[PDB]
């Protein structure tokens, strides 16, 4: 059933699962037209599909050409998301296919379920969690790649860089979501936090700096304080 | 005019005949129902005075035999039976009419209610849904489940309605996933009408029997079928204009005939607010929309 604060450790068991967030599939800028009306222009997006256990993140770049001549685009995005997830699943060998797929927005249950009918033994689940994966486009190199894309294209990598070599997947996921949730509440600050020290570099194939364990703690604390802070500034508490 | 005599009424029971019903008191002299219109299917059903649990009934057609009711005290219930000896049968009936121990099917002449509710209902189809082929009549009760319900336990005592499932491969063609699901014309027109039902009338009969089984026995799977078969049409952008016009009448009489106080279990909020106000056919059920809003505005 639904994924929530209780059945939370099920993410880290050995059942192959993926999360799917579609929030950045269909993105636009709103602008004025010469005649004073409003119009949307669309920009590249991205289906965020994440194996929370291994750290595998298969980005599916959505090129604005996919929309051309289409109506009800916010609705089609969800169908297109599920078309792309299905196609991913179908390309993996049997023993690598996920047993569950959890969507971050209940709107994706039907599109997906329909697209997956061929895979009756794959459970499609919602979640009750407020998860911050939409901030994924606040991670610099990902913003440049999705934007620089000229055609549909899929990136294969790991979203925890090399962390698992020293920490477990539960902790790895918790660090991910903290940084994401901070990037969402106050991107400028959250990013200022991550880069203040110019000697701690980001590797060629990494999103996060090459912190030490000691350094990760400072950072995590600071992102805590930030998320607690940025709440106050809002609710004046 | 035809007749369903009773051997007797040993137990207090409420008897149903089509949309009518009357109280019979334990060992009152009652011997059945006369003047039953020839030309339509009918349903005699029963609710014992003790165990309001389990409404049960038999569908039948006087064209297909002489039928009588006989209470069976091992099994506890009024049983329908066919009399093969036609002469024996006329004799008994005449005996009971002369003594006047039969109530009369009480139809008003202006009233097309029963016809409208059974326009496309045909015994042969019912007997394919309630498989019990040694009997020319077909037994149904509250607790019977549907084939689709036994897939989500005894298969002989099931209601074998046509399986409709919007999130199935039958419903959904490869590569048209979003198209087929948001607009079920394919499913409706080719899979179901051309494929399984053949014509609109068979579809509508299943739909009318589903509804009557729901209303007379509160059979829950029947109700789900009814709303299912409604929903498919309303969710299809391409329907024959004649089928839309007949549906609107079909639903009108159903809604007209429903007990005001049974409405809250038998009308599915989602399906109706979708059909009437969201689906492709929101504008196409004028009679159905008018009576729903004047009678059950609370549901909307
Ligand atoms: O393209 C990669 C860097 O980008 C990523 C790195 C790891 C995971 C995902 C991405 Br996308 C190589 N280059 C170094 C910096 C510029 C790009």
């Amino acid at each position: 059933g639904a994924m929530n604060s209780s059945n939370y450790a099920e993410l880290f068991n050995n059942d192959i699962k993926l999360f799917v967030d579609d929030t950045n599939v269909y993105r636009v800028t709103v602008h004025k037209t010469f005649e004073g009306n409003v119009a949307t222009k669309a920009i590249n997006g991205c289906i965020f599909t994440l194996n929370p256990k291994t750290g595998h993140l298969f980005l599916k770049i959505i090129h604005t050409s996919v929309w051309a001549g289409q109506k009800r685009l916010s609705q089609l995005a969800k169908w297109k998301t599920a078309e792309e997830v299905s196609a991913l699943v179908r390309s993996l060998p049997k023993e690598e296919q996920p047993k569950q797929i959890i969507v971050t927005r209940k709107a994706m249950l039907d599109p997906l379920e329909v697209h997956m009918l061929d895979f009756p033994n794959i459970a499609i689940r919602p979640t009750e969690l407020r998860l911050p994966f939409s901030a994924a486009m606040s991670i610099d190199k990902l913003s440049d790649v999705v934007m620089k894309a000229t055609e549909p294209q899929m990136v294969l990598f790991n979203i925890y860089d090399d962390w698992l070599d020293r920490i477990s997947s539960y902790t790895a996921f918790s660090r991910l979501t903290l940084l994401l949730r901070a990037l969402k509440t106050n991107e400028e600050s959250a990013k200022m936090i991550l880069l203040s020290d110019p000697t701690i570099t980001i590797k060629s194939y990494h999103l996060w700096p090459s912190f030490t364990d000691e350094q990760w703690i400072t950072i995590e604390s600071q992102m805590r304080d930030l998320i607690l802070t940025e709440y106050g500034r809002k609710y004046n508490v | 005019m035809n007749t369903v005599p009773f051997t007797s009424a040993p137990i207090e029971v409420t008897i149903g005949i089509d949309q009518y019903s009357f109280n019979v008191k334990e060992n009152q002299p009652f011997h059945g129902i006369k003047d039953i219109p020839i030309g339509h299917v009918h349903v005699i059903h029963f609710q014992h005075a003790d165990n309001s649990s389990m409404r049960y009934g038999y569908w039948f057609d006087c064209r297909m035999g002489n039928f009588y009711i006989q209470y069976d005290p091992k099994d506890g219930l009024y049983k329908m039976m066919e009399e093969r000896d036609g002469a024996k049968f006329e004799n008994i009936v005449h005996n009971f009419k002369e003594r006047q121990m039969m109530v009369s099917y009480p139809k008003i002449d202006e009233d097309d209610t029963w016809y409208n509710l059974t326009e496309f209902v045909q015994m042969d189809k019912i007997r394919k849904i309630v498989r019990k082929d040694e009997n020319q009549f077909s037994y149904v009760d509250s607790s019977m489940t549907t084939v689709q319900e036994n897939e989500l336990s005894d298969p002989a005592h099931s209601l074998n309605y046509t399986v409709i499932n919007f999130k199935s491969r039958e419903a959904i063609r490869p590569g048209h996933e979003m198209e087929d699901f948001l607009d079920k014309s394919y499913y409706l027109n080719t899979v179901m009408l051309q494929g399984i039902f053949k014509n609109s009338s068979n579809y509508f009969g299943e739909l009318q029997f589903a509804f009557l089984n729901a209303m007379f026995f509160g059979n829950y799977g029947s109700s789900l079928q009814w709303h299912a078969m409604i929903e498919l049409i309303c969710s299809s952008a391409t329907v024959p204009k004649h089928m839309l016009d007949k549906l609107d009448e079909i639903l009108y009489y159903q809604i007209k005939t429903l007990p005001e106080q049974y409405s809250d279990i038998l009308l599915n909020e989602r399906v109706w607010n979708i059909c009437l106000y969201s689906s492709f056919q929101k504008n196409s059920l004028h009679n159905t929309e008018k009576i729903m809003e004047n009678k059950y505005p609370e549901l909307l």
